[PDB]
């Protein structure tokens, strides 16, 4: 994250982060959405102009977590991977449109103080909050700038931003599938998710049951914190029928 | 081109 | 799991649940008037 701020402690208890066994390395956050499920970026398991290509084995998810760093002793817990679910059709040559994953947790995780899950939103609370300037909240230990890392887990608030301005700073083809925030130019407050960010979730809290909804997932941009320049996110809402596929297919 | 057209993947 | 998830998620145990909130969530309160 650029130009945000400190977390403050169970503040962000869906936060996951993704971890490399060896090379030991974060690689990404994801959330987490029931005690066995979690959600992150398909181009964080697979990205072949990276050579990316893991598998439920190279890697581990971190969860209840606030270091960056510190192993967080009676405090986090490390889990397994059983299975990864990539969406059928997430392009990555083209959009990053359907930039999405699942991942079944060899085991279900036990809800904590600093563990315990977000909720997906329904048809409803999608319309309510999905609104050009309504703020968001998007949490990474990614970079401090385009171009170090924090110390710790690291927040910031955006809006939401209306679809022609977003299909106007890009010349990706901006699908259905995701949506942009951060401030505008002319506006005077910035922030924006950056590196090692993906895969770590937008949230919002709605004003009806005072619940966490995750409204997108951490995907993609041009640059980081760039006046003209919108950071994109996958929009949850609109492909919840697969999460609610695979899940009930897999799972639960 | 996500890439070719700049794209940043984060 | 999935569809307005969990039953109890988004319910933090040291925010909502201990009716105490965070340095900014409001802002998010504010955007939306």
């Amino acid at each position: 994250i650029v130009e945000g701020s400190d977390a403050e402690i169970g503040m962000s208890p869906w936060q996951v982060m993704l971890f490399r066994k060896s090379p030991q390395e974060l690689l990404c956050g994801a959330s987490l959405i029931s005690d066995r499920w979690v959600l992150t970026a398909a181009h964080c398991l697979l990205y072949p102009p990276w050579d990316k290509n893991f598998t439920e084995n190279d890697l581990l998810v971190r969860i209840g977590k606030h270091s960056r760093t510190r192993y967080e002793r009676n405090i986090e817990k490390i889990s397994m991977l059983e299975k990864i679910y990539i969406h059928p059709r997430y392009n990555w040559r083209e959009n990053l449109d359907r930039d999405i994953a699942l991942m079944k947790l060899k085991k279900p995780v036990a809800f904590s103080d600093y563990i315990h899950p977000v909720c997906l939103p329904d048809r409803e609370t999608a319309a309510s909050l999905l609104q050009a300037g309504y703020k968001g909240r998007v949490t990474g230990w990614g970079n401090l700038k385009e171009t170090g890392q924090p110390s710790v887990l690291q927040v910031v608030n955006l809006p939401i931003v209306e679809r022609p301005v977003c299909k106007d700073s890009t010349r990706i083809r901006i699908t259905d599938n995701m949506f942009c925030a951060g401030y505008k130019p002319d506006e005077g407050k910035r922030g924006d998710a950056c590196e090692g960010d993906a895969g770590g979730p937008f949230v919002m809290k709605s004003p009806f049951n005072n619940r966490w909804y995750q409204m997108g997932i951490v995907s993609w941009g041009e640059g980081c914190d760039r006046d003209g320049k919108y950071g994109f996110y996958t929009h949850v809402f609109r492909l919840k029928k697969w999460i609610q596929k695979v899940i009930d297919q897999f799972g639960e | 081109d996500f890439l070719a057209e700049g794209g940043g993947v984060r | 799991t999935f569809g307005s998830g969990e039953a109890d998620c988004g319910l933090r145990p040291l925010f909502e649940k201990k009716s105490l909130e965070d340095k900014t969530e409001r802002e998010l309160l504010e955007s939306y008037i």
